[PDB]
RNA sequence: GGAUUUUUGGAGCAUCGACCUGGUAUUGCAGUACCUCCAGGAACGGUGC
């Protein structure tokens, strides 16, 4: 068995990809994840349809807005 | 009560919205997306646990086509955005 | 008696037999149909019975109307701007009337959305070729006098006043 | 009288199985993530293994490895295996 | 507590009545039992899938999150929890 | 956090549709508070005359709109 | 307050969240945003898809009407009870 | 027969609408009195028959003796009063 | 602190409150609840690409609303 | 008052309603999704993709 909320909480500094519900993605190492699903990710990389398009850093995304979260 | 206003204000410094507490102690402006492609960048007075943010002297920048879109821009004194909207907040942006 | 904004605002406003929403004014005997724009474009029908208006003119624009009701009155003479007034206008009921002469339905072909028309009881109708002109007049109109229009009744109002 | 079978536990079956399941999207019938479900919580949102991403028009499936899907999007899971 | 639209719709039950789906559906017919949640339950509906084609179905349920809007009929327009 | 009056469709073939279109068919083997539905025998019909089997479904109830019983319940 | 109550059993117009506009008398409320609209009317705006083609508004009046708060966007007084 | 508030009209052409038909029954009983309500029914049982619901009985005695033998539609209609009395006449 | 408290707190203000479906309602803001409804009086409303109609009177729903844009002399400090 | 049913966001084709012409049987008492069928024309409109 695996809960998401301890995958969540040692994903912490590992590079993960959370990609949105409207196609985009955002790539970084995440640092801060709560029990309302919230994540916040340093050094992040936002990309569409699977090409890069900047590097906004410092990010901050809500529960109804990322789809999912993968490994990278 | 005060243990529990102590537990928001450390999930407040310490949690996700812990850049939106870099946007209330530095008074850095933070760039945040709603849901109508219209990015908003601007320093954050208030926050809330549900992201509702109190903006001071934003500027609200989108994508309009008349072709090729321009970049149409308005600049707001004081303002309100709730939280259901707020998709992404970038604490740091590029210019 | 006249009409003002206190007999329409005191008048029983509700939902007709057709669902759509008429003020009742029966029993009023207005010589002059005036300050109707009191409603703010809220009702579909507006019930005239029982009346003295010696000519239907001075509406307001009011674009919710659907439905005139001018039975039992003493209209005589018929306005000119009418279609600029009610643009949605699909029933006209001037049942009971005082029209002679063919000359009066002639600003009545001017409301293009119209296709219901009552010119029972009316002294207009007793002269010969008073349908046909009427379908000549105006052709947007499917039902006349509670009766659909012909393609041989069309085919002589087009033969005719040639 | 009857007995009721609970999403949870055929959700825990699934996960105690490893068996591959693929979930569709919140009003979007053409990407569908099809994956060996790991585990899953209270707010239905599951955590797959070597999940990809198969999109419907394009006839295409793209690896994104192991994903967390929230439940806002989650709207049937079948077992494919 | 109990909402007064949820009571008038709760009184509104073995009457002929039409829920509005949220994508466009409209399906009429009797209500067999409601609940709190706006959950309508209806017998002999009629669908329409947003294009007209009205198909007779029994047994439906509408849940209340796409239930957008629900005509009661009316004979409950003397209710006197409406007053 | 009242469950739905499911007792009626339970143990019975009924047909749902859920957003964007999708549809499935199938027997209700249990309820849930959040409406969430188990379907047994589950096909899912596409826009296409094909229908694919799916075995055992779980739909949640935020997608799911309305379900029609195909028995007589 | 009792903001909500002060214009109950009046001719209001609640907007929809799909374009419409359900005109009627609102007699009942609740929390969750409900409106029990007695006689009620939805108007609901076509669109011309041409070039000389005008907007128009399609109207049908359904009676009592149950709208949930997740439908509705705003309203506004048109009528008063008559 | 007894003088109702309630009247029907039979005899009538069953090719129009039904909406339609309610329109020319609500335009031509507008002139007697003030229409409450018109059931128009086209099933199998009561095909080409209407009935209007009307607040006096006097307003239904002369649409019932001025519209004896009316042309409606290219038919002669037949107007009548109703057997039983109407549901908000007996309510109200 | 929620910022509903700080909403709730404002009364005869000009405020211009859009909307999700490209709503935009600017009037003076008569009264605040917990659930973010906004009743206001003498507002003007604009939809997408349609004219600004102007009603008497207006309730607008909390889930419905957007944003906000609040004038220039109005105080954060004293509000929060 | 933030976790699926209300409030902190999923953001050329098919169908239906009409319009106009002829034959056809029902003359009948009721609170309504829609009600007889066939053939011919259409240069009418809404919704989803």
């Amino acid at each position: 068995p695996l809960n998401p909320k301890p995958f969540l909480n040692g994903l912490t500094g590992k590079p993960v990809m959370v990609k949105l519900k409207w196609g985009m993605e955002y790539k970084g190492y995440l640092v801060s994840v709560d029990g309302y699903m919230n994540m916040q990710l340093a050094n992040t990389e936002e990309y569409i349809d699977g090409a890069l398009s900047g590097h906004l850093g410092e990010v901050l995304i809500r529960c109804n807005n990322v789809l999912y979260i993968r490994g990278v | 009560p005060e243990e529990l206003q102590k537990r928001e204000e450390e999930e407040f410094n310490t949690g996700p919205l812990s850049v939106l507490t870099q946007s209330v102690k530095n008074n850095t402006q933070v760039l945040i997306n709603c849901r109508n492609n219209k990015k908003l960048l601007g320093r954050v007075k208030a926050f809330d646990r549900h992201c509702n943010m109190v903006l001071e002297n934003v500027k609200e920048m989108w994508t309009e086509v008349p072709s090729k879109p321009v970049n149409k821009d308005r600049y707001i004194s004081k303002m309100f955005l709730r939280g259901d909207s707020v998709i992404v907040v970038l604490r740091n942006p590029l210019i | 008696v006249k009409l003002t904004a206190e007999l329409i605002e005191q008048a029983a406003q509700y939902t007709n037999a057709v669902r759509d929403r008429e003020l009742d004014l029966r029993g009023y005997k207005i010589p002059v149909i005036e300050n109707l724009g009191a409603t703010l474009d809220q009702f579909d029908a507006i019930d005239f019975s029982d009346n003295e208006i010696r000519k239907l003119d001075g509406f307001p624009l009011l674009r919710r109307l659907k439905t005139l009701l001018v039975n039992n009155n003493r209209i005589c003479r018929i306005g000119e701007g009418l279609d600029q007034a009610l643009p949605c206008l699909t029933e006209l009921i001037l049942t009971n009337n005082s029209l002679v002469e063919l000359g009066d339905l002639d600003p009545l072909a001017s409301l293009k959305s119209l296709t219901y028309l009552s010119i029972l009881r009316n002294p207009v109708t007793n002269k010969k070729h008073y349908r046909l002109y009427v379908i000549y007049k105006v052709p947007q109109v499917r039902v006349l006098d509670f009766q659909k229009v012909k393609l041989k009744e069309r085919q002589e109002a087009e033969k005719m006043f040639k | 009288q009857k007995v009721m079978v609970q999403p949870i536990n055929l959700i825990f079956r699934y996960l105690q199985n490893r068996s591959r399941i693929q979930v569709w999207l919140y009003e979007q019938v053409n990407m569908r993530i099809e994956g060996c479900i790991i585990g899953f919580d209270e707010y239905m949102n599951l955590v797959l293994d070597d999940a990809e991403e198969i999109h419907s028009k394009t006839k295409s499936r793209k690896q994104l490895g192991r994903i967390m899907l929230k439940g806002d999007n989650i709207t049937l899971l079948q077992s494919v295996s | 507590s109990i909402g007064v639209p949820i009571k008038v719709l709760h009184e509104a039950e073995g009457h002929i009545v039409t829920c509005e789906t949220n994508t466009g559906e409209v399906y009429r017919g009797k209500l067999i039992e409601a609940e709190d949640n706006m959950n309508c339950q209806m017998s002999n509906i009629t669908v329409t899938y947003r294009d007209g084609r009205v198909a007779q179905l029994e047994q439906v349920y509408i849940r209340g999150s796409k239930i957008r809007f629900l005509i009661l009929p009316d004979m409950l327009k003397n209710a006197p929890m409406l007053k | 956090a009242h469950p739905p009056e499911l007792k009626k469709f339970m143990d019975k073939k009924l047909s749902l549709k859920l957003n964007g279109g999708r549809h499935v068919q199938g027997i209700l083997r249990g309820f849930d508070p959040f409406m969430n539905l188990v379907i047994d025998e589950c096909v899912e019909m596409a826009t296409s005359g094909q229908q694919n089997n799916i075995g055992m479904v779980v739909i949640r109830g935020n997608s799911i709109i309305m379900l029609e019983a195909l028995e007589r319940v | 307050s009792s903001k909500m109550l002060q214009h109950i059993d009046y001719r209001m117009r609640c907007i929809l969240q799909d374009g419409r506009i359900f005109i009627g008398t609102f007699k009942a409320f609740d929390k969750h945003m409900n409106l029990i609209l007695c006689d009620c009317d939805e108007f609901r705006k076509i669109k011309p898809k041409n070039s000389k083609q005008a907007e128009r508004e399609e109207k049908r009046v359904l009676g009592l009407v149950l709208l949930r708060g997740e439908n509705l966007v705003s309203m506004t007084v048109e009528g008063p009870p008559p | 027969i007894r003088p109702n508030h309630t009247i029907y009209i039979n005899n009538m052409n069953d090719k129009i609408k039904k909406e339609e038909l309610k329109r020319s029954l609500y335009a031509l009983f507008s002139q007697f009195g003030h229409v409450v309500d018109i059931v128009a029914l086209k099933t199998m049982k009561m095909r080409g028959q209407a009935f209007v619901i009307f607040k006096e009985l006097g307003s239904s005695t002369n649409a019932l003796r001025q519209l004896q033998g009316f042309p409606f539609y290219g038919k002669p209609m037949r107007i009548q009063y109703a057997k039983t009395d109407s549901d908000i006449i007996s309510k109200m | 602190m929620k910022l509903v408290r700080f909403l709730m707190k404002l009364s005869h203000e000009t405020v211009t409150i859009e909307l999700k479906n490209g709503t935009q309602v600017h009037g003076t803001i008569t009264g605040v609840d917990v659930s973010m409804n906004t009743h206001l009086k003498a507002v003007k409303m604009t939809l997408k690409n349609r004219e600004p109609v102007q009603l008497e009177t207006l309730s607008i729903r909390g889930n419905n609303i957007r944003y906000f844009i609040l004038p220039d002399s109005l105080p954060l400090d004293t509000l929060l």
